[PDB]
RNA sequence: CAUCCGGGUGUUGUCUCCAUCCAUAUUUUUUGGAACUUUUC
């Protein structure tokens, strides 16, 4: 789908929920006490709530909170990183 | 479309001979002219004459007859 | 919902239902007139907005009668609830 | 090899709804409608159906633990190997379940999905010759695009009553991470977009033209059957008319009072924002982040739903996955939406005017079907067909034309097969039916060897009805090949 | 105010009724709905001259009970409070 | 005649069902649906009539029954 | 530009006669409301144009009623 | 709550079966939620019209069968 | 909601019987019903409370005069109730 | 075609620790237009 996934790295103090600076810029009455169904919790944002967002965007390992066990050498550490591409600066060795 | 409200509306303003069917009784008519008018079917209508029905003439006065009693109306 | 029941009584104090509400706080023998040809003279002990009625006291009147025949008849009752449609002319006699 | 299907009646997956309950609709010509699903690449068609089969059905055999629990979506409509190896859909599969609107009527739906890649439009408009309706699957982070304009050209030029959806909202929320704000401007944006190319009518979600999914976290809303579960659990009845158009497009809220006034008051978001995307935004925040104390609570305190012990313990997709579902219920807003938009009284004489001779002769009097593609259901070839008049059987014999012919419109003009086996068309597997009725597409077995691509199907016992039964043309591709090897 | 509420607290009396129809019933109230919908049980439907037709069960409706003829012993004033 | 000791409708969904109408018939039934007004469904209906003699019988089928016209219900005999 | 109710209004405390779903009254009207029912005083029962008998004070239910009369 | 589906029956003449088995004909001009019916007027019914235009009163139709298809 | 009105509902299409207050059965494919039961039907016929028979095209009949409704009994299999 | 380092689920045994759903009456339902009298059978 070419994904627009977004989040910022720098400041774990800023928001989960912001405007990227890379997104373009786009006669009857109710009873009162009446409001929305979840408008009793005040804040959508909770202190978790960034870290957990940025986790449901993953690689396999961290995306889940349950698991099982492996053995200590079917963890493949250098595997994900020859698959991806070399980049350029080295050298042929 | 001509809502019956608005029907009823105009009945009222021209003021006209209004011939009136009684709910569940045949022999007996009302006939006279519109004068008021209800959110219901209500309504009050001076210058009123009962009539018994072709299977004559009597004398009435003003009168109001009830939304729930009446079936026709022609205005 | 109690603003509302306030606003009816208030009505009934004011309107045509006052008097049956002045019978019931006097508590005086009073008559009705019913759909199905009963007369009932009965002592009132509750009253709402569909006039029905808690009766005691209770002595209806008719006529049991399959043509030509002429015959009246009328029963005591202790305790009898009441049903409003019924209701066609209630009266007070003093 | 070829396709991943299923051959054994006994492997059918049982359907909660009773099939043969669904076999008496099919006489009633005005309770079914059959509608095909179009839209660019990758909007979740394929996947939106996906949510409608595991509704109906109750258990089903190719569903691994994997794909029931949240990761991988189950496709059911792409049966073919090379779809499910190229990632992508060349065929158009549909299926036919009956799905119960809002009101509770049951309606028998024939459903066709389209390939959605711009070089399959062949396929888009073999289902702009069986859609009665379309619904037009829109990524909310894509926009309307170009090829989204010509489709709505298309089914506007075609006489096919349109209804959206607009898809794939966590991409929004998860992918942009815009704010509660941010999302309903763009919700108009593409809205207030779509309008424009619609020539003379306005989409809306109040109308119900118009519907919020996402088909990863499975998930359909309308504003009317969202608030028929939870908002019209609280005022009274006579107002919910009232409500409802209330609540979209600019007006806001103070306390029980709806005033359009520019903003005043203190606190500012229109009642869109208020009454459905910030209940929608705390479902997902909560269903991350909360503790599952916290959120066990909230969900019998508001929404009426609980979470078993199980639920409590999954992952945090798979999980969030379980909250919207039970949340937003077995899906009749959409079938609700495309119950009260197709009006076959503005339509059904028209499109039949531009699939063929406009007239009308020979009202009635012959069977009339049209016959649409040549399908492949695996093992074997099929031909889609759809039936304007009559009543096929098996065994009968039946005239058949190509669209080649009726360029041109006693003997000779005959060839003659027997309509040998008739199915009901169900993605992996196909059902067995003795019989078919005016409305609804199903599959024949043996008119293949009559023809190439369209044809029309007709037996008539009249030589009136014979000269006066219209012959439908060839059917429109909306591209020509212009690539050549 | 309402007699609903009245009828509501009659629970359990072996009382007679009358309907629009004149139908005497001799019955057990096990309950009566918010519309007067009567419950009854050990039931006894007579006639007003003809002979007696007795059932286990009836659920009569509102609309047709003209009057209901209560017990024999029966505080009314208590029953009349909220 | 037997039947257990229900405190409301509702609660006795499917038994065999005598109902009495105004006009006078008497419709016997399984009750499937109630209502807020009373409106019956009855899943294998016979409408019972007398004419000014002895019963009058018709079987109608599954019947939906409208409450206005519906005087009382009583219980013909046990579920299945 | 007269309705009903208004008029109703008007004619309390003055002599008013009804007919019912049937027989003829006549009698001083007491008080009224929205739902139109009556009570009078000096109440006339006139068995189609015959008073039977004066019951004197009364109260009539709306649903029973035909019409109004001077 | 919901408006009585009669947009078939505009402008054409109507039976209407009306309380005590009696009858009324004529165009249909208009109707409402309660079902009155605002009608361009004709017989009861051998025969004989009154009015020009006529209304009847919801509660009082028994049936309104169409006498055009 | 009203289960039976929901029925009634989903009869849609399907020939349904039709006694009145009046007692004059009808049978006819049925067209469209409302909350309040307000039925049109077609291709309906006609039967007098004394005997005779008389077809007719589009009927339509409000709930409020109907007495009875027959549905056809292939409805009660599904999918309304449950 | 195999070997080898490993794996899931189920049943049974044994071992350790502990423990015996609106609230309300004025046209579509429940505030009824019901009853009385008479003929035939
Ligand atoms: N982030 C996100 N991704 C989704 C959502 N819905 C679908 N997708 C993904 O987008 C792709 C679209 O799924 P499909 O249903 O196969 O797409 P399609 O509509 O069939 O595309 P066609 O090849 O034209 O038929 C899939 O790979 C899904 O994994 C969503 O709601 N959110």
């Amino acid at each position: 789908p070419v994904s627009c996934i977004i989040q910022n790295d720098e400041e774990y103090d800023t928001p989960a929920l912001f405007f990227d600076p890379s997104l373009n810029p786009i006669d009857f009455t109710l009873p009162e006490d009446f409001a929305p169904l979840l408008a009793e919790e005040e804040e959508l944002i909770l202190p978790n709530t960034k870290d957990a967002m940025s986790l449901y965007h993953s690689p396999f390992p961290f995306n889940r909170t349950k698991g099982k066990m492996v053995r200590a050498q079917d963890v493949a550490l250098a595997k994900k990183w020859f698959l991806q591409h070399p980049d350029e600066e080295y050298p042929v060795k | 479309m001509v809502p019956p409200i608005n029907c009823i509306f105009n009945f009222l303003q021209q003021q006209t001979p209004v011939t009136i069917w009684l709910f569940e009784q045949i022999g007996i008519r009302i006939k006279g002219k519109i004068v008021g008018f209800d959110e219901f079917m209500n309504v009050v209508i001076d210058e009123a004459v009962e009539i018994p029905v072709n299977s004559k003439g009597t004398p009435l006065g003003k009168i109001l007859l009830k939304g729930d009693n009446i079936t026709l109306i022609t205005s | 919902r109690a603003e509302l029941e306030e606003l009816e009584e208030f009505e009934f104090k004011h309107g045509p239902m006052s008097l049956i509400n002045d019978a019931m706080v006097t508590r005086t023998p009073v008559i009705i007139s019913l759909r199905n040809n009963h007369k009932i003279i009965a002592r009132v002990k509750a009253f709402d907005r569909h006039c029905n009625m808690v009766l005691e006291n209770v002595k209806e009147l008719w006529t049991e009668k399959k043509g030509k025949n002429v015959i009246n008849r009328e029963r005591f009752i202790s305790k009898l609830f009441l049903r409003g449609d019924s209701v066609i002319v209630v009266l007070k006699t003093p | 090899e070829h396709t991943i299907f299923t051959q054994l009646k006994k492997n059918i997956p049982k359907t909660r709804y009773n099939r043969d309950y669904m076999l008496s609709m099919a006489n009633i010509p005005e309770r079914i409608i059959n509608v095909g699903v179009i839209g660019p690449l990758h909007s979740g068609k394929t996947s939106l159906m996906d949510l409608l089969v595991i509704d109906s059905h109750k258990r089903i055999p190719d569903m691994s633990k994997n794909v029931e629990l949240g990761w991988k979506p189950l496709r059911y409509l792409d049966n073919l190997k090379q779809e499910i190896d190229r990632g992508l859909s060349i065929k158009l599969n549909g299926s036919t379940l009956l799905c119960t609107d809002l009101e509770s009527k049951s309606r028998m739906i024939n459903f066709l999905d389209a390939p959605g890649h711009v070089n399959f439009m062949d396929e888009t408009a073999v289902a702009l010759a069986a859609s009665d309706l379309v619904l037009i699957v829109i990524d909310v982070v894509e926009g309307v695009t170009f090829v989204v304009e010509q489709l709505i050209k298309q089914s506007i030029k075609n006489n096919v009553a349109m209804c959206f959806v607009i898809n794939k909202l966590d991409r929004l929320i998860l992918d942009l991470k815009l704010p509660p704000m941010d999302a309903y401007l763009k919700l108009n944006h593409i809205i207030a977009n779509i309008n424009s190319f619609t020539k003379g009518n306005v989409f809306s979600p109040i109308d119900n033209n118009i519907i919020f999914a996402s088909t990863k976290l499975g998930f359909t809303f309308t504003i009317k059957e969202f608030v028929s579960y939870y908002y019209a659990h609280s005022i009274p009845s006579s107002k919910i008319d009232d409500f409802t158009t209330r609540l979209w497009g600019s007006v806001y809220y103070h306390k029980g009072n709806f005033r359009t006034k520019p903003f005043e008051n203190v606190e500012k978001y229109p009642t869109f924002v208020e009454f459905i995307l910030i209940p929608l935004y705390k479902i997902f925040s909560y269903a991350l982040s909360m503790e599952k104390d916290k959120l066990k609570n909230l969900l019998r305190s508001n929404f009426r739903v609980n979470l078993s012990q199980e639920a409590l313990q999954y992952d945090p997709q798979p999980f969030l996955k379980h909250v919207l579902q039970l949340i937003f219920r077995q899906q009749t807003g959409l079938v609700d939406a495309i119950t009260r938009c197709y009006q076959p009284f503005e339509l059904f004489d028209n499109k039949t005017a531009h699939l063929s001779i406009p007239g009308k002769s020979t009202p009635e009097g012959t069977l009339w079907a049209h016959v649409l593609k040549t399908v492949d259901y695996g093992g074997a070839e099929w031909s889609l067909v759809r039936i304007y008049s009559g009543l096929l059987k098996r065994g009968d014999t039946v005239r058949i034309l190509d669209t080649s012919q009726s360029e041109s419109r006693e003997d000779d003009e005959t060839p003659s097969c027997e309509v040998e086996e008739i199915g009901l068309l169900g993605g992996r597997y196909v059902y067995p039916v003795h019989e078919a009725h005016k409305g609804q597409i199903v599959l024949i077995k043996g008119i293949s060897s009559a023809y190439i691509k369209s044809a029309t199907l007709y037996s008539v016992k009249s030589k009136e009805d014979m000269k006066q039964l219209k012959f439908f043309k060839p059917l429109d591709y909306i591209t020509e090949a212009v690539f050549k090897i | 105010m309402k007699l609903v509420n009245f009828l509501k607290k009659l629970r359990n009396e072996q009382v007679t009724i009358e309907l629009k129809n004149g139908t005497t019933v001799w019955g057990t109230l096990q309950s009566v709905s918010p519309q007067m919908n009567a419950i009854l049980t050990d039931v006894k439907l007579t006639l007003p001259s003809d002979n007696i037709a007795s059932l286990q069960y009836i659920n009569i409706r509102g609309n047709t009970i003209r009057q209901i003829i209560l017990p024999d012993s029966l505080n009314l004033d208590s029953l009349l409070v909220d | 005649i037997q039947v257990a000791h229900s405190s409301r409708l509702a609660n006795l969904i499917d038994y065999k069902l005598r109902v009495l109408t105004q006009d006078g018939r008497v419709y016997i039934g399984q009750l499937m649906a109630f209502d807020k007004h009373m409106n019956l469904v009855l899943n294998e209906c016979i409408e019972e009539r007398v004419p000014k003699i002895k019963v009058e019988k018709r079987v109608l089928g599954l019947t939906i029954l409208r409450g206005e016209q519906i005087l009382s219900t009583v219980v013909e005999d046990k579920p299945l | 530009p007269v309705n009903p109710k208004p008029f109703l209004k008007g004619l309390v405390n003055h002599r008013v006669g009804v007919k019912l779903k049937s027989t003829e009254y006549r009698g001083t009207l007491v008080s009224t409301d929205n739902y139109f029912n009556l009570q009078l005083n000096e109440a006339e029962e006139f068995v189609a144009g015959v008073s039977h008998g004066t019951l004197g004070e009364i109260f009539i239910r709306c649903n029973n009623v035909l019409y109004i009369r001077e | 709550v919901s408006t009585p589906e009669l947009k078939k029956y505009m402008d054409k003449k109507i039976l209407l079966n009306i309380n005590g088995s009696r009858k009324v004909a004529g165009i249909l001009r208009g109707y409402d939620i309660f079902l009155n019916v605002v009608l361009d007027d004709a017989m009861e019914i051998n025969n004989h019209q009154l009015g020009l235009q006529t209304v009847i009163r919801g509660n009082s139709i028994i049936s309104l069968e169409a006498l055009d298809a | 909601n009203g289960i039976p009105v929901k029925l009634l509902n989903e009869a849609q299409g399907h020939i349904v019987s039709l006694e009145l207050t009046t007692g004059a059965t009808y049978r006819g494919k049925l067209v469209e019903s409302e909350d309040s039961m307000n039925v049109q039907l077609r291709d309906v016929i006609a039967t007098e409370p004394q005997g005779a028979v008389t077809h007719m095209d589009q009927i339509f009949v409000r709930g409020s005069q109907i007495k009875f409704i027959v549905v056809p009994d292939l409805l009660k299999n599904a999918p309304l109730f449950k």
